[PDB]
């Protein structure tokens, strides 16, 4: 059974750890930090890592029932999983499929709907996932709203997600954090069940990013998001789970008018992509091109330079 | 259909040695192979997965190498309780298939055997049946040669012995050996004996007792 | 804890029918795949069956292909093995393993944890109950500070037996030899204990004798004469 | 090759005609009006039709620069592509693809991103798809919002879709309407380029609908929204477009556990489902049951009573 | 308006190359398979080459595999086909055409738009304008093209601004190896000598404009 | 490769006449086929595709059946346009194929040819050859003999004719006879006839001019 990656530009595809179309392909050196995301994790031959989940439109989406915190615009909200059932936190996973993995606050609106005589309600509201009171895992978390007297109890509630915001008072673009993780937890303990953090191994070779730009809803946020595959290339994974014949699976961005190789890279088994380049480069592309897998090649394989 | 060879069938090594087991393999199967570890009478358990990768709770005295056609087990330092058999096992595709095993066992000093011996118990007489045992407990090496006399007759046909798996924690065999007869040869008879010839004796040694 | 109990089994004709059950503790069986392995008497390992993930799908050995179905119940959380059909060549000991990592279908990880393995005899021979005697302790088996006794365990049919003493409150210090196959086509077995010379006149020693097969469970005390 | 349907339990599978996952599967008799949804349409062997486009998280997204409108709290948005680029009116395609294709009051969030200083702003905005000023097809549309004065022109702007509303005062659930398009051009001329209307030709059969239940926002909205196909199956038949043998694909609905079918389906060619069966009906389903791609049959192939 | 306005035509002798294009209008070129299609003499249609839609890949009969190369090129809107190492066998008249359905490779549907076509003559034989002469008079005048090498020919009267009742024939590949026809028109018995029929032959595999016009006695 | 061959190579019927064409597929290729007419000198006009389905321009009177392996195409009314070459073409598999074509030609009321003949120029005499023609005008049936007399010798061998394809509304063929000699051949003889046959003339028509 022969490996493939979908047939899909760049811009066809969609980011992985938020409900949005890439944009642009990145890379550029990750020391001075931890490539630890923990959406968008799949193996080439079909597991899923970490809190990755199938679909693109559930990442960073909340379900359950909330209460309201007295002399507040906050609601408790207590998670459900997606199919509105009760969550079960003894599961060996970080947190719920789906949960944001960067510190930041998330903007977008609650809606509620009552079950007994149909009747709606939505607001605007924030999480802030780098609260303490963000412990998902726990299965519990936290939203400032635009309401104090709105949203019922024991109703079924959605958070869809939108943006991210920045108190404009603090240093411009200094949050969202998308390479720090949430405590899961909060304070109560450690994150488990990580999937690893990555880094380029071979010399001369750095990781390649799926770019978005997160909307920003207020402030001066940092709206740069990446991710290690596309969702599409998660879902594609998961269906055909071939077997890799090696651990690196060599891909050449290609113009489909031509065929001709615009340049090649390493999708390495664990789910991740490296190139040979040293320094930050936003790689400029023919709108058309996508990646083609070509062969499998030795762990130790010296790409072209980029 | 995927072939497995391991190489060798079986082995014996002293405790700290290094022990190297291969697998190869009829064609390439990346790095899908897997070790296990099987005790007699026990479910296995998985050593080594992906041909690298050790499985949590196993001693990093383990470590397996290879991809492709050729693969490597290696114990680097050999203990007491690692003794067992050593299958790999390819999961590359269907159907998984397994390599035809490896028997590891351990090399000691010598260590002489406590023979005991046991007469039928009244119990078993009386279904007519008369069976002898003769205990070799806890001895090194495994080979032993034990004869059974009656009446200063060598018994030949009449007996079967059972060795036991070795020790996991101080490598050595037990042995029982059982001399069936019916109740009336068994009755007709007085001295019955049991010589036992081993390495750790400087001279064949005989229980017996008078029924 | 992570777990896998195994039921089911015994004996049957040639050409009959038994069932295999395997409960899974700690983990949602239909999200891993999971593996039949079987281990003929004295032989190696060979794969049976497997089920994937949760999207399933089932794979068999040809040696089964048609007589043999894999099956699995979400709402027991049960993986099951139909066989039919059955012949000599599928005497064996069955084992249920579950793959390391979730897959969609079958993947490509090894096995981490196993069922303790179930017993499955094709044969026409009758069932028989084994006969328990004791082997006294005395003078003869005595070394040391320690003296060895037991029980033969003898003229049953087929295997497996199994030997605990004293209910399973003694598990230091036991030798339970492999059985032998007598030429009446029986087997038998012993089961030796090393205890102390001085708890003889003191402590009782009993062995429990279960044989499934027959629904035959015996406890003999073994005395000094 | 051959031809495949995504193994995906339904729950596991996204909604095409709005951003939210599937969540049950309806079959009802729909000769009381016309059935042409403009989005999750494909053919099986892999042409996109109507306003179809590959990725979810696009589905009734609008981008672009937005005018105040003296005297109200509303703003008109001159489209642009999913890139930012200048949309191309006289491309043969009924709207802008993702362009929602029920009539109603969708409520979302305006976010907008200043270029230059990289400040950002966001609030509740309705766009009303049923009314003159809705023009996506003539590159113009019109939202209600909460601001005034705090939107700034020549900024990227984008609408974020998280559910419909409806006015009390009203009967309840008179609004959405699903199956009614609305009118991509306005009053200045008809619809065109449409994707064919969908009816059960065959005696017995009834049209099998994918169904979510949209959020409500405001009032007692008709919350269900049904789709002929999944967005992953027209994800799955772009890339795969493989050639049918016949019109009529049969599938069996299996419970992976047994392989037992609990009950089968005809996949038309030109991509819709039905089933055979009379009357509304909510299918009881075992959740992880899936579709699955049995054999070409014949047109007139009588499906067994599901 | 979708339209395919093919250019290169012209001859080689046989193991040289040539090439071809087909500029689009009204659509865009990239999303559609595109295909090659040859015709020879008098023969029936033959699938040559196509290429995908979006996703491009590439397909080649197994007459043409290895020495034939479709490609295209996004930025203005234009197939091509690069040929070489022709053969006898070659000599057609190449059309592109567009698939009715956009698909991100190759599809299924039927051919809906099409180029007005692009000989291609593969001869190691050289080049021969055509010597025009007229054929003098309810009556009937024309033009006789004769000599010339390879086809075709265009022949229009005055231009084009009066070709009712017009007959330009097939051409004959006469005994010497060139071809030959003939353009006859009806005109009333008194057209006078005031009407000037001029033919306007056209042979421009050697770039020949002829302006011969037809007079009687 | 699948091949593609549709009956009957040729036909020839009048203006209202229901015509058919099938299209037999080596193997099955489902409801990919796809018909095409094509004028003389133009490029193929799509008419069906997808077996069945009208494209969008083409009169109503064409129709399209079939699936796997037989297909047909049918002309309801048929009209002095649809003359032409027709092709049966499968999209279902590389390679892509054609049938072998079909010719539709019209049948109308018989007509008889309008005759002209034209002695070579003074230029072409310069050349050392003449060329004389021998022009019928807007006939039917196709069918027709026109035979060279020089001095009442019967030419043969220097003579060729070409056809125009049947004209689309008139439904009448044109001919040209040409006569191809030497200078010194053609002053050498007087009288040159162009003797026409046809169905539409009582007896053969003559025209002749004295050089």
């Amino acid at each position: 059974k022969p490996f493939t990656v979908p047939i899909l530009t760049v811009e066809e595809m969609t980011n992985s750890r938020f409900p949005i179309p890439l944009e642009k392909l990145f890379t550029g050196p990750s020391g001075a930090f931890v490539v630890q995301p923990q959406n968008g994790r799949c193996t080439t031959d079909g597991v899923l890592l970490g809190t990755t989940q199938l679909s693109p439109v559930n990442i960073c989406t909340f379900r359950g029932d909330v209460t309201h915190i007295a002399g507040t615009h906050n609601y408790t909200m207590n998670l459900a999983s997606q199919n509105w059932n009760n969550y079960d936190p003894t599961e060996e996973i970080p947190a719920p499929l789906g949960t944001p993995d960067f510190v930041g606050r998330i903007q977008g609106m609650l809606t509620q709907t009552t079950r007994g005589d149909g009747s709606t309600r939505g607001h605007k509201a924030t999480v802030s996932t780098g609260d303490v009171h963000f412990t998902p895992k726990l299965g519990s978390i936290q939203f400032n709203t635009d309401t104090n007297n709105d949203f019922e109890t024991g109703q079924n509630t959605k958070f869809t997600p939108v943006g991210v915001v920045q108190d404009g008072n603090g240093a411009h673009q200094n949050e969202p954090q998308q390479w720090v993780l949430p405590s899961y937890s909060g304070r109560t303990g450690h994150n488990v069940h990580l999937a690893p953090a990555v880094a380029p191994t071979f010399p001369g070779e750095q990781l390649l990013f799926f770019r978005s730009t997160m909307p920003g809803c207020s402030g001066y946020p940092n709206m740069n998001l990446d991710c290690l595959l596309p969702q599409e290339w998660v879902q594609h994974f998961y269906q055909e789970a071939a077997p890799a014949q090696s651990d690196v699976a060599l891909l050449r961005f290609v113009n489909p008018d031509t065929g001709r190789v615009l340049f090649e890279c390493k999708l390495h088994k664990s789910g991740y992509v490296t190139v040979a380049h040293t320094g930050q480069h936003d790689l400029v592309i023919p709108p058309n091109g996508y990646f083609r897998f070509d062969s499998w090649v030795n762990q130790f394989y010296t790409l072209a330079p980029m | 259909d995927i072939r497995l060879t391991q190489s060798p069938s079986s082995l014996s090594a002293s405790v700290g040695d290094r022990v190297t087991i291969t697998c190869r393999a009829s064609q390439s199967i990346s790095s899908y192979l897997n070790w296990y570890q099987q005790k007699p009478g026990k479910a296995p358990d998985l050593l080594i997965y992906g041909a690298s990768s050790l499985q949590s709770g196993v001693p990093s005295r383990f470590s397996g190498s290879g991809s492709g056609t050729d693969f490597t087990l290696t114990i680097s330092s050999l203990q007491p309780e690692d003794f067992g058999n050593y299958y790999c096992q390819q999961s590359f595709s269907t159907p998984r298939t397994f390599g035809q095993g490896t028997k590891v066992e351990l090399k000691r000093t010598v260590a002489a055997p406590s023979v005991f011996i046991f007469p039928p118990s009244d119990e078993q007489l009386k279904s007519g049946t008369a069976s002898v045992v003769c205990l070799l407990n806890n001895f090194y090496p495994r080979e032993a040669k034990v004869q059974w006399k009656v009446d200063n007759a060598l018994q030949s046909g009449n007996s079967q012995e059972s060795v036991t798996e070795q020790d996991s924690k101080d490598s050595t065999y037990s042995l029982s050996s059982t001399l069936t007869l019916s109740k009336a040869d068994y009755e007709k008879h007085k001295v019955y004996a049991c010589e036992v010839t081993h390495q750790g004796l400087s001279s064949p040694v005989t229980k017996s007792f008078n029924r | 804890q992570v777990q896998l109990v195994q039921s089911g089994g015994g004996m049957v004709q040639p050409g009959g029918s038994l069932s295999l059950s395997c409960a899974a503790s700690g983990f949602t069986l239909s999200n891993y795949a999971m593996t039949w392995v079987r281990q003929a008497p004295g032989k190696g390992l060979e794969w049976v069956s497997s089920i994937g993930g949760s999207g399933g799908t089932t794979y068999y050995a040809d040696s089964v292909k048609g007589r043999f179905t894999i099956s699995r119940d979400s709402s027991m959380n049960t993986l099951y093995l139909q066989m039919s059909n059955l012949r000599a060549g599928d005497t064996a000991v069955y084992y249920c393993a579950k793959d390391k990592t979730r897959t969609l279908r079958l993947g490509y990880s090894g096995m981490d944890v196993w069922g303790q393995g179930t017993t499955v005899t094709v044969s026409s021979a009758s069932t028989k109950g084994p006969s328990v005697f004791p082997l006294a302790p005395s003078s003869k088996s005595t070394s040391g500070g320690t003296a060895a006794l037991g029980c033969l365990v003898k003229d049953y049919f087929p295997e497996p037996v199994t030997v605990s003493w004293n209910s399973g409150a003694l598990t230091s210090g036991v030798h339970t030899f492999p059985a032998v196959l007598q030429s009446s086509g029986l087997y038998s077995l012993s089961s030796v204990v090393t205890v102390p010379s001085s708890s003889l006149g003191t402590q009782t020693y009993i062995c429990n004798v279960n044989h499934k097969p027959s629904n035959t469970k015996v406890d003999k005390k073994v005395e000094p004469k």
